[PDB]
C-alpha cells in the first residue's frame, strides 16, 4: 500500500515535465 | 497487488514527450496571417497586393 | 509529543457511546414484548431506563434504538429472547443527578 | 565580469543589474549581421532601487562590451513587474551619424577613403 | 516540552503562549532538496551535471488544539487561521534549535476534528530561500548574555571569531554552509573607515573591490549587497564594480592604499 | 445542537426549520488558501515569491435527513435542491459563531441514501471572496449587537468604538483580520460634511485624499470604493485620486482645511 | 540489518503505554463509584494510584482517562462492574523511586 | 556488520564512525537503467531501436539513528544533513564490495521519526555517470591491493597485469565491464617516450593514432581524453586525430615508427 | 527443470550454468500485441481498420539467486547485472521451447532481497521486432542430428520440405506465421546459378524478379533482402527492381529464360 | 456447458474442440459505446449534443486451459497464440445465442499460470463495426434456420418474411435493431429485373431512386452500397443518385414505371 | 487488486494520446 | 470501494483532447516575427521598410 | 480508502484543465 | 495511510500550467514558411526574390 503511494508520487512527478517538442527543441 | 505495482511501473516508464508536428502549425499560422492581411487590405480599400 | 522528555504516549478522551444487552425468557403475549416488537418494526426511538426495583431508585435512562431482537427455542429448555439497544445521545446517569424515580405501574 | 552593469541614459548613476533571469539571457552574434543581448529582468527587493533606470537608450556593460537598449517591454501581471530587454552593440549606433555630402560621378575608391569619408567629423566618438 | 516561535512585525510570539489550548507536539524539517542541472547528450551514459542548487523545502509542526467548549473551539480555530496566514513571509524557529530561524510562508492546512473539543493539526511552512540562517548576524558578540548562539552552528572551538578589524591584513571566518554571495540574494554588509584610496582583496576567493577616490576617516564606505555607498550616496560609477564574497571557513583579506583601517563585517550565517 | 442560517433575497431562513427532517450535524471551514507565484533564477538557490493572494475556500456542513417515507424523502430532496441552488450568492452563518457570515455560492452535493427514509449529505459552499466578514457594516447597529470576540475580549461590549466624528483629529478602529483596501474590491464608504477645502490624512498608513474645491455644509462628499462623489456626482477630476485604506487596529486620522466637519465611516470587517 | 552475518532479526524499544483494568462488585451509592461516574462524564483526568494496602507502601501512580465503565446484573448473582483506564503519560514507578505513600 | 565509506574533499570518512548513533543496516544498488529510442515505420511490425544508453542509477543504504536524547537527535539530524549535502559529487563504497566505488550526488531523504531518539532513514545517491568504477586508475597501486573479483578469480593476486611497457608489441588488459572510450567522456591517459615518428595500432579494436613529426626521448607524448599533447602543448594539427579505445579483456597493441619506446596506460575500470 | 540460454557475441551461455547460485524458476511470454490502424469518420459507427500490425512485447523469466554469504551475494548481483545488460541486442531462448528464439533488449529489473543470502528476480526482455523466429534458417537440414527443430513449429507432417531446387518450376513451403517480405526488414536470401537471362515468378503471390543480362553457370546471382548482386556486385540498375515474397504455406515458383537452374532459399521462419 | 465458434478463412472451428484442453467458462459482451460531441454556449445552461455514434465494443470470454504437462502447456499456449491472432478480422458466436455473430479482431490477452498445468485467461475481441449482425444475409437460408428471437417471438418460424417480390407494391421487414443505411457503410444489395423506366419509392422512409433510361428483362439493375450498376457497369450518371435505406420493422415499397418486375433484397440484419 | 489494475489499464489508453488540436487537425 | 471505480471510470471518460486557439498563436508568432524584422532592419541602418 | 477516491477524483479533475500558456494568454 | 493522502495532496498542489516558449515557435514557423516560399519560387522558375 505504501509503494502504491510512492508509485503515485513518482507517477505525477514524471507527469509534471510534459513534452511538446517542436522538432527537437523543447516547447 | 504486486502485479498491479509492476504494471504501474511499466506504465510509468512511458516518455512524457509528445511530438507535435510543425508543418501543420506553420500552414495554419500562414492561413490566419493571410486572413488578417485580407482584412487589413479590405479596410484599406484596394491599396495592397490585390 | 515526541519532542518532550519521557517516552510515554499521550492520550485524551474522545466521544462517548453506550449500549444495553438484555436477555431472558420470552412470552409473546406480554405487553412489554409487544411494545418492543412495535419499536423494532418501525424506527420510533424508545425511552429506556435501568432501575432498582427493590431499593426504589433509578440508575440510568435515555433514548435508544432496537438494533437486534432474536429468539431461541431449544427442545429441552424454555424458549428465550435476546435484545440489543444502541444509544442516541447522552445516557443520563441518575445515580449522581436527582429525579428520575418513576417506576412501572 | 559575468554580470551586467547598468548605466543610465544621462550617465548619472552606474550600478549592477542583479536578479536577471539568466535562464532567459541570450547573446546573439552573426558576422556582418548582428550583435545583441536579450534577457528579462524582474523587479525584486535587490534591484528595486535601480529598476526604474533600466529602459530605452540605457547602456549595459557585459564582458567588457557596451550594448545600447533598443527595445524595453515593461509588463505587470499582478505582483511581478518584468522588463524584456533587447540591446544592440554600440557600434550600430554609428547609424546616428549621416554624411550628407556626395562625391558625384564614378570613381575607384579604396576602403580607407570610404571609411574616412563615412566617419568624418564624428560627434559620437567613433 | 516543544514550542514554536514566530517573528512577525518585529514581535516574537510563542505559538503556545498566544493560544493556550494549542500545544506543539513535535517539529520536523524536510531535507535539503538538492538538484543538479543535468544535461543529456544522446548516445552517452548518464548526465553532465551543471551547478548543484537547492530547492525550497517544508518545515512541519504537528500540534493539537484542546478547547473548553464548541464555541470556544470554533473561535480558537478562526483565531489560529487569522494568526498563521499573513500577507507577507515571516520568521519561525523552534525550542529544539533556538539558534536557527527560517523565513517562511504558511501553507493551507485543515483541522482534523477528532472530538467535540479537540482537533489535530499539522502546520506546514514553506521555506523558499532553500536554506536556514542564524537568528543573529556576525555583528552580534559571541557572549553568553546575548542568548542567541547554540551548539551545532559550526562555531570553531579552536580560535576567537571577531568581525571588526583594525589592520590591513586579517582573516574572517564564515561559519555558514554556503559561500556568501550578494549576487545570490545573500545578506552581506561591509563598513570601512580609513584614509586614502582603498582596495579590498579576498585572496582565498581571489576577488577585489576597488574605489578610485580619496577617502577620509570621517567618511564611511558601506558595501551593502551589490551597492557601494559613501555617506549613503551611490558611488558605483567610481568603482571597478567588483564584489567580494566569503567562502566557507577562513578567508584572508588584505587592504591596500589606506591607513588606520577600521573595517567591520555584518552578515548572517547560511545553514542547511 | 447546531444550525445553519442562510440570508438570501432579503430573508433569513434556518436550515433545520425550513426543512423539518433536515438536521445539521457538524459545521467546519477550510483553511485560507494562500496562493503565491514563484520565480526561479538559474545559478541561485530557492525561488522568489510574488505577491500572495487568497483563493476562494470551502465552508462545509455535514447533516442528515430523516424523512417520514419514500415520497417525503424524494419531495425533501427536490425541495432542498430547489432552495439551495440559486443563481446568485447568499450569506450563511452558524450559531456557534453567530457574529461572522460568509457570502457563498453553493457547491454540488450528493445524497448518500442509507435507508429508505434516511440520507446523509455534506453541503459545501464556496466562499469566493477569500474572506469572511461581519454580519453588518461599521455603522450597522447589528454588527456590535450579536457577538464578536477578538484576542479573548468581546467587541460587542466595548464602548470606545465610534465611527462618526465631529473633530479634526481622531482614531478609527478596524477590527478585521487584515487591512481594508478599496483597490482590493473591498467595501468602504466615507461621508463628510464640512466647509472649506477638505484634506484627509491617514497618518497610520500615510495616505492622503484632497479635494481642490470649496465645500459647503449642505454638500456631502462621499468616497465609495475608488470613486469620490459630491452630491452623487463624480468629481474625480478635481481631486488627487487618492485612496484611503484602513489598517489593522487603530488608524489615526487628521482632517485639515475645513471646519465644522462631520465624518462617518461605513465598512464591514474582513476576517481571514 | 540484512548485511550482518548471522541472519537474525533485530528490534528496538520505543514509546511506552499503560492501562489498568479493574473489576468487582458494584454498589451505586458508594462515593468512589460516584467519583468515577463524575470523572467519566466530565472528561477530566483522574489521578489513579496502585497501593499495597497491607504493607503501607505505594506501588504505582499516574493520570488516566476512563475509557470504559460497564455493569452486569445477572439474575442469580450480585451486580458487578468493570472499569478500564488509559494513561496519558508516565506511570510513576514508586517502587524504584521514593515517595507516594499517601493513603486513605 | 556493514558500513559506508565516503571519500570527499580528499578525506575518507566512515558513516558509522563520523556519527556514532548512525548504523548502516543494508546496502543495495539499482539495476543499470538501459534507455533506448524506438522509431516506428507505418506498414511494418515492431520498432527500430537506436543506440542504447545508460541513465544515472541509484545506490541505496537503509540505516537507523539511535540518539541519546531529543537534543542529540536534532543535533545529529542537522549534522547528517550538513555532511551529506555538499555542492559537488563525491565517491562512496561499502565493506561488502570494497574494491568498487561510485561517484555520486546525494538525494533527498526523509527521517522517519519512530521514537523520541530513534529514526529510520534510507540514504539514496544518484550515480550520474551511469557506471561504477575501480577505487583507482590502472597505474594506481590502490586498485590492485584491496580486492577485485571477475568471473571467479581475484584480480588483486594476478601477476600478469602490467600497464607500463618497453617493447613495441604487447597486450593491455581492460578488466572493466565494457569498453573504455574517451569519446564517451571516459578517463584514459596514454604516455609515450620514444625516438622517431610514433604510430600506435590497436589491432583488437582496429584503431590507429599517428603523429607526423619526429620525436626525441625527452619529449613526452600524452594522449588524454580526445586531446594529444607534446610537452603539455596541444599538437592536434600534426596528427590524424585518432582516438584509441580499449575493448573488454585483452587488447593487442603494436607500436611502429619509433625505437626505445616506453609507454604507460593510466585509466580506471568501468563496471556496469 | 527450466533454464534460459543467451546468444551473445556468437557464444551460447546458459544462465544457470554461468551463475551457479542463480536458477530460473519459470518463463512466460506476453501475447502478441495486435493493433489495427483505426480510422474514424465522425457520425458513423465503429472504425475502419487499416493494416493490422504487431507491437513489441515482453518475455519474462522469474528466477532466484541463492548465495553463500553476503559478499558473495553482492558480487553475484553485480556480475549478473554486468552479464545481462549489454550495449546491443542479443538472442534468448528457453528449455521449454528450444526451437524458437527471440532477439531482445534487457529491461531494468531490481533484485528483491528477501534474506541475507537469497534474492528474487523477474528479468524482463523487450522483444522489439514483434515476432519470434526459429533458431535455424531454411538451409539447415530437417534431420535429428542437427538438434534444432522441435514440435509446434508448423512443420508439415504430410510431405518433404527442401529449399534447394534443380528445375524451372517447384514449390517452396514457408512455415512461418507471417508473409516473408524483405521490405518489412525480414531476412531472405536467394542464390541462383543458371545459364541465360533469368526471370523468377512467384505465382501464388504474383511477384516477379527480372534480370536483363546474360548469365553463366559460374556466376551466382544473390538476392539478399532488397539487394540483387552477381559475384557480390550491385546490379540493381539492370533489373526490374521487383522483389519476391513468400506467402504463408506453399508458394509456386516458376523460372523462365535459363536452363540447368540451381536455386536455393535461405530464410528464417517468422513465428508469433 | 458453453462454447465459442470462430469462422475464419471460410472454415468454422469450435474453441473447445480445436484445443482439447481449453474450456470456455463464461461469455459476455460490453454495452454499446455511445459517443457524443457536446458544444457549450456561454450564457446558457447545459450543452448541445451532436450526432451520436457507436464506438467499437468488447466481446469477452473467460476460460481455462488444463494441459497434460508442462511441454503440453507451452505447446497449447503457442498454438492458441498462433490460431487467435490473424491479420484479418473473423466472425465469432456462442451456443447461448447461436443466431447472432460478431465480426471481430483479437485483443491482447495474458495467461494467468496458476499451476504447472493450469492457466486461466480471458479472451477479448474488439467488435470494430459497433454492432452485431445475423449469421447470414436476408436471402441466406441459414439466417432463418438456426434461431432468432425478437420481442419474445422466434423469427425462424415466421412464414410471412419474404425478400423476393414480383408485384409493384409490397412490404419488406428489416428485423435489425436499427435502420440499415448504405451511407453508414452497411451492406445492402437490391437486384431488379423489369421492363421500362424504373422508379423505387420507400414510402416508410420517404426515399426514392430513379433510373432515367429504358430497361429490358435481360438487364439486371443492382444497387450495392452507394453504387448502381446495370449489367455490372456503373451508370450513376443516368440516375438521381438516390440511396434507399430500410427502417426498423416494416417498410412499404412502391415500384412505378416498369412492368413484370422481379426485385430481391439481400442484406444482413444489424443488432445493437 | 482488480480496482487499481483497471485504473492502470484505463490510464494506458487516454493520457498517452494527448490533445493539442490546432483547429481540427492533430498538432 | 465500487463507487471509487465508479468515479474513476466516469472521469476516465474525459476527452484527451485540448483544443488550443490558432488566432492567438498566429498573432504571437506575427509579433515575434515583427520583433525579429525590426532587429534586422536596425542592424542594416534603415535600408528596409522603415 | 474513501480519501484515496476523493484525492484521485480531484487530481484528475484538476488535470483536465491543462496549461499551454503562450506568454500570458491561454493557448 | 494518511501520509499517502498528504503526499498525493501535496502533489495535486502542482499548477496544471505549462508555459511554452514563443520565440522558438516563431523561429520554427519562419523556417517552415521559408521552405514553402523556396518551393513555390522553384516551381515558378526564378520569378521571385531569387
Amino acid at each position: 500500500a505504501i509503494l502504491v503511494s510512492e508509485n503515485g508520487s513518482n507517477f505525477k512527478i514524471t507527469v509534471t515535465n510534459a513534452g511538446e517538442l517542436k522538432a527537437t527543441k523543447v516547447e | 497487488l504486486a502485479r498491479v505495482e509492476n504494471l504501474l511501473e511499466r506504465l510509468l516508464q512511458k516518455n512524457p514527450v509528445i511530438k507535435m508536428d510543425d508543418k501543420v502549425v506553420a500552414e495554419v499560422v500562414s492561413r490566419n496571417q493571410a486572413n488578417s492581411f485580407d482584412q487589413y487590405n479590405y479596410t484599406m480599400g484596394g491599396a495592397a497586393y490585390s | 509529543s515526541k519532542d518532550t522528555v519521557g517516552g510515554w504516549k499521550s492520550k485524551i478522551g474522545g466521544m462517548k457511546e453506550w449500549s444495553i444487552e438484555n436477555d431472558g425468557l420470552y412470552v409473546a403475549d406480554a405487553e412489554s414484548h409487544k411494545e418492543l416488537a412495535k419499536y423494532f418494526e418501525s424506527d420510533s426511538p424508545v425511552c429506556v431506563k435501568i432501575i432498582n426495583q427493590a431499593s426504589k431508585k433509578g440508575l440510568f435512562g435515555g433514548l435508544a434504538i432496537v438494533a437486534d431482537y432474536s429468539f431461541e427455542a431449544p427442545f429441552d429448555e424454555a424458549m428465550t429472547y435476546s435484545v440489543k439497544l444502541d444509544g442516541m445521545g447522552a445516557l443520563v446517569d441518575l445515580t449522581i443527578t436527582e429525579g428520575g424515580d418513576q417506576m412501572p405501574g | 565580469m559575468d554580470y551586467v552593469i547598468i548605466q543610465s541614459m544621462d550617465k548619472e548613476v552606474e550600478e549592477i543589474l542583479t536578479d536577471i533571469d539568466y535562464g532567459s539571457f541570450s547573446y546573439d552574434y552573426e558576422k556582418n549581421t548582428s550583435r545583441a543581448i536579450s534577457f528579462t529582468v524582474n523587479k525584486t527587493k535587490q534591484n528595486a532601487a535601480i529598476f526604474d533606470l533600466v529602459g530605452n537608450e540605457a547602456i549595459l556593460t557585459y564582458q567588457g562590451q557596451q550594448f545600447v537598449i533598443k527595445k524595453c517591454t515593461p509588463k505587470s501581471i499582478g505582483g511581478t513587474i518584468s522588463k524584456q530587454i533587447t540591446a544592440q552593440h554600440i557600434c550600430y549606433t554609428v547609424q546616428d551619424h549621416v554624411q550628407y555630402n556626395v562625391k558625384s560621378g564614378r570613381k575607384k575608391y579604396s576602403i580607407q577613403t570610404v571609411l574616412e569619408f563615412a566617419l568624418q567629423d564624428n560627434v559620437l566618438g567613433f | 516540552m516543544s514550542d514554536l516561535f514566530l517573528e512577525l512585525n518585529g514581535k516574537v510570539h510563542s505559538l503556545s503562549e498566544t493560544f493556550p489550548g494549542l500545544s506543539v507536539q513535535e517539529v520536523s524539517r524536510q531535507s535539503p532538496q538538492l538538484s543538479m542541472e543535468t544535461a543529456e547528450i544522446a548516445g552517452t551514459d548518464g548526465v553532465i551535471p551543471g551547478m548543484t542548487q537547492f530547492k525550497p523545502f517544508i518545515f512541519s509542526a504537528k500540534c493539537n488544539l484542546q478547547a473548553l467548549d464548541i464555541p470556544d473551539y470554533h473561535l480558537a480555530v478562526r483565531e489560529i487561521y487569522e494568526f498563521l496566514f499573513q500577507r507577507d513571509s515571516y520568521y519561525i524557529w523552534s525550542d529544539q534549535m533556538p539558534g536557527i530561524r527560517y523565513e517562511v510562508h504558511p501553507k493551507p492546512v485543515d483541522f482534523s476534528r477528532e472530538s467535540d473539543r479537540v482537533g489535530l493539526l499539522t502546520i506546514e511552512f514553506d521555506v523558499f530561500k532553500g536554506y536556514a540562517e542564524s537568528r543573529g548576524t556576525s555583528l552580534d558578540p559571541m557572549t553568553f548574555e546575548v542568548d542567541l548562539w547554540q551548539m551545532g552552528m559550526n562555531l570553531s572551538n579552536r580560535d576567537d571569531l571577531f568581525y571588526v578589524f583594525r589592520e590591513n591584513t586579517f582573516r574572517v571566518y564564515n561559519a555558514g554552509s554556503d559561500r556568501v554571495n550578494p549576487l545570490m540574494r545573500h545578506e552581506l554588509d561591509i563598513a570601512m573607515t580609513a584614509n586614502g584610496t582603498p582596495t579590498i582583496h579576498n585572496l582565498t576567493t581571489g576577488e577585489s573591490f576597488e574605489y578610485r577616490k580619496e577617502l577620509q576617516k570621517t567618511d564611511v564606505l558601506l558595501l551593502n549587497n551589490i551597492y557601494p555607498l559613501v555617506n549613503n550616496r551611490r558611488v558605483g560609477k567610481d568603482t571597478n564594480h567588483g564584489i567580494i564574497t566569503l567562502e566557507k571557513g577562513w578567508n584572508d583579506f588584505e587592504i591596500k592604499g589606506v591607513t588606520d583601517v577600521t573595517i567591520a563585517f555584518n552578515f548572517p550565517f547560511i545553514y542547511r
